[PDB]
């Protein structure tokens, strides 16, 4: 017994995953080629992928890199309001 | 068509600065707004 | 060659305006000679310029035409 | 935790002045002392929450025009340093700990014990609205959630409960560097109507007054002074004049920084020398 | 002008901070917007959800 | 064959095209290349797009009005956005000027007919005037 | 898909609901007997939803229809693809 | 040549290497377990190199390919001739 | 076994010499005729000669006397990483 | 060509001080830069 439902979006940033070794980029050099890894979602290069920041320009030669995987880590928060009756 | 043009220079403690009037007269019809651009490929300009 | 040397340039760059004020903005006439009826026409507008030198932005990406200038007819 | 107070005032402005402005009781208890006429025109052109005509806040040197109806405009203001403690030291951490957030969450059932569930994990918890455990109900945090005995507590099964609490973000210690820092802030309302500026003014007094029970500047901006200037002509060279009052406000805040440190002893080499 | 979108303005309609005649130019993030979407009452603007 | 390439040879095909709504892509000359595109809704007009990439969660393209020109429609090349492909990796472009030489020893200039290559990548290359196919080696490319 | 969730009750009450009108208690007199409604599902006038509540006082009229109200507040992230 | 040369060791260190990827520690959990790699030699995660230590906690991963990083720092003048 | 090497230039400075005698000059009069010398090396009438002080003018009377033999002094610090394996 | 010739003289507590305006015109296609230095052997000033 649903009575009102609304969502909020915290964050919307894209993260990067090697195809083959499953870590996630955290580091990278001045020529912007990967020099660190981690295996925890939590702490990545994380690229802001809100209205106002798409079409970025810091990570093109990274986005070419076929061996990349890019994802798009999403948090939301709903809320639910029940009504149960007496 | 434009006149005046004038690269005033102002010394200061920031460093120097290019700012100068330029007087233009347009065709007619022609509704320009604050803050529009126009660059001119003809004429350039030396910089140090 | 020149990791820690110094580095200096004398360059040309193409003159460059804003319109920092609009001045003498409007004038007009009711031109009314030699036309089916009256016509209302916007002389000239002054513009006060002022030069891009704090902030540069490059060239505008003007479409270009396929046709070669200067081109020979027959 | 460097200290931005103007972002802080607008977030606070913001959503504190809508609410403000939204119902028409609270807006005729802080106008009780003005005549009948502003305060009804007043009403009549902002209050309520159908109301056409609306205020606007932001920061100074807009390259866009801004409403001169009525506008609070901020400016940064003047800074000084008034007091520092030996070494710039302020606080020692085991834990490394961000915001101190409040949450309403309702007690659940365990096995052995009522809990509560939270957003983040605990670093450490201050407070539980209207309780205060004792050694038999053991409380005892575990990450997201806080537990308590089951069996002398049961009568509280779904305790509508909120708890006052702290972020966790490493296992790490360090220490605390900075010192405090005395700020001015500059507010000011605009609108070519006098008698709407004051009014203005008048409910910005109200909201500063309201922030004071405010978290953030309970635990960071203590210590608020206010000062009022002359209602005077801000521009002239329109067709009419705009006129506001401007407003500074004072805040003490501690800028610091967060040192860590990696020495950690486990081990004793007690031995004795021999000649 | 430019003005900032809410869940409040968008039924109340935008008031303008100038009159109006006629709009040359609309645009958003989203890029531009076209006459589908878009109307303006009594010098005050209206936008879809 | 190579399927890297598929241009558009009649304007009234492109306008049909562009009626359609499909989006097109034209290129420049020593330029960066355009995304041509006709606007939806009541009014209908030419729109233009500097960007190049395909759309998706991470890139938006943008799209403004502008007063595009039959001639330069008629006289560059057009493709389909969707079906254009980046590049093919020769070391000469179709229609450059190349230096060769002719079956009696004797050297001739031409520009590149066709772009062939084999099953195992060998690249063969076929000249104005040569029927017979030339390695990526014989050619020369002239310098401008 | 999902990657992680966590699902918590922020509140648990409630409310009082006229049986003829269907208007929601706002405002009650110094007996808590009713003298203002609203049409609001949230402002509504509310009560801790616990048992020791309950019998520590339905009580002030006889349109007998109270509501329970609970809120859900969920917490979840995605990874969605390419 | 030479007229006066001095020659000192920094640092004595022992520094930690994935035998599979190749890739250096970085960052590591609680046990100092590895959480992170790097391809950087001096950024690597590194321990001082002397037996009281090694004693005092390989301990952490099979990966067993540490490696004793030496760094050597030299004070030389010239006089060369015209 | 070196991993890595590094250079860096400290100072690099001009020192003169007396070809029969084996001093070093210290003090110049007026004339920028020697007065004194000294046996150190690290005590010396030292000209400046890195990059931006090249062509100088304040001892070209001195350069030209044959009875002096200008030295280019000049101080480095390497820094060499190695690994030895385990 | 060269016009307006000034020698204005400041006198300071540092001293006196020699500073003038002095209105120049080119020939075309020359384009002069900010700090470019003249010198006119033929004219010859006085100073003590």
């Amino acid at each position: 017994s649903i009575e009102k439902k609304e969502e909020v979006i915290a964050h919307n940033e894209v993260v990067f995953r090697s195809l083959t070794q499953g870590l996630y980029v955290k580091e990278v050099d001045i020529y912007s080629d990967v020099v660190s890894y981690t295996k925890d979602v939590d702490e990545a290069l994380a690229m802001p992928n809100t209205i106002n920041f798409k079409n970025s320009r810091k990570y093109k030669k990274l986005i070419m890199n076929l061996d990349l995987e890019p994802l798009n880590k999403i948090q939301k928060v709903i809320y639910e309001t029940h009504l149960e009756g007496l | 068509a434009i006149q005046s043009q004038e690269k005033g220079t102002n010394q200061l403690d920031i460093g120097i600065l290019d700012t100068g009037t330029a007087i233009g007269t347009t065709q007619l019809e022609k509704r320009i707004s604050y803050r529009d651009r126009f660059t001119v490929p003809e004429v350039l300009m030396p910089q140090q | 060659k020149y990791e820690n040397h110094t580095v200096t340039l004398k360059i040309l760059m193409t003159l460059r305006y804003v319109v920092s004020d609009i001045l003498k903005e409007s004038r007009y006439q009711y031109t009314k000679f030699n036309q089916p009826k009256s016509k209302f026409e916007n002389l000239p507008q002054k513009l006060l310029l002022k030069r891009e030198d704090v902030i540069v932005l490059q060239d505008p990406y003007k479409v270009n035409d396929g046709i070669e200038e200067d081109l020979e007819i027959q | 935790a460097i200290t931005s107070v103007d972002s802080y005032l607008l977030s606070e402005i913001k959503p504190r002045l809508n609410t403000v402005l939204e119902n028409c009781y609270i807006i005729d208890e802080v106008l009780k002392d003005f005549d009948y006429q502003t305060r009804e025109s007043f009403k009549e052109a902002f209050c309520g929450k159908n109301a056409q005509h609306e205020v606007t806040v932001g920061f100074n040197f807009p390259k866009f025009k801004n409403n001169y109806e009525a506008h609070y405009l901020i400016q940064l203001g003047q800074g000084q340093e008034t007091k520092n403690s030996l070494g710039s030291i302020q606080s020692s951490y085991f834990e490394a700990t961000g915001d101190t957030l409040v949450e309403s969450s309702t007690a659940i059932r365990e096995d052995d014990k009522l809990v509560f569930t939270v957003s983040k994990p605990i670093g450490e918890l201050i407070k539980v609205e209207d309780i205060e455990f004792a050694k038999y109900d053991n409380l005892q945090v575990e990450g997201n959630k806080v537990s308590f005995k089951y069996q002398t507590n049961e009568d509280y099964e779904n305790y509508n409960a909120n708890i006052i609490f702290t972020e966790k973000k490493n296992d790490s210690k360090g220490l605390v560097k900075g010192f405090t820092v005395e700020e001015q802030v500059t507010v000011v309302g605009l609108s070519f109507n006098v008698d709407v500026a004051r009014c203005l003014d008048a409910v910005l007094k109200m909201i500063l007054i309201s922030m004071r029970d405010s978290i953030e500047e309970q635990q960071t901006f203590q210590l608020q002074n206010l000062s009022f200037g002359d209602i005077a002509p801000i521009i002239e060279d329109g067709d009419s004049m705009i006129f506001g009052r401007p407003t500074i406000i004072k805040y003490t805040s501690s800028l610091d920084l967060d040192y860590t440190i990696t020495q950690d002893i486990n081990k004793l080499t007690f031995k004795e020398r021999k000649d | 002008m430019i003005y900032f979108v809410n869940k409040d303005r968008i039924k109340k309609g935008i008031p303008l901070y100038y009159d109006v005649k006629e709009i040359t130019y609309i645009a958003t993030q989203d890029g531009t917007v076209y006459e589908e979407d878009y109307e303006i009452k009594n010098n005050r603007l209206y936008l879809n959800e | 064959p190579i399927q890297d390439a598929k241009p558009i040879d009649d304007i009234v095909d492109i306008m049909t095209y562009l009626k359609n709504g499909k989006v097109l892509r034209v290129k420049q000359d020593n330029q960066g290349d355009i995304l041509v595109r006709m606007s939806p809704g009541k009014h209908k007009f030419t729109e233009v797009s500097r960007d190049l990439d395909k759309e998706s969660f991470y890139y938006k393209r943008h799209w403004v009005l502008y007063n595009v020109s039959v001639n330069s429609l008629i006289t560059f090349d057009v493709y389909l956005d969707e079906e254009y492909s980046e590049t093919t990796k020769v070391k000469y472009p179709k229609d450059t000027i190349v230096e060769y030489t002719r079956e009696d020893q004797e050297k001739d200039v031409a520009m590149i007919k066709e772009i062939l290559t084999d099953n195992n990548g060998n690249y063969f290359y076929a000249l104005i005037g040569e029927t017979m196919l030339f390695d990526e080696n014989k050619l020369n490319k002239v310098k401008d």
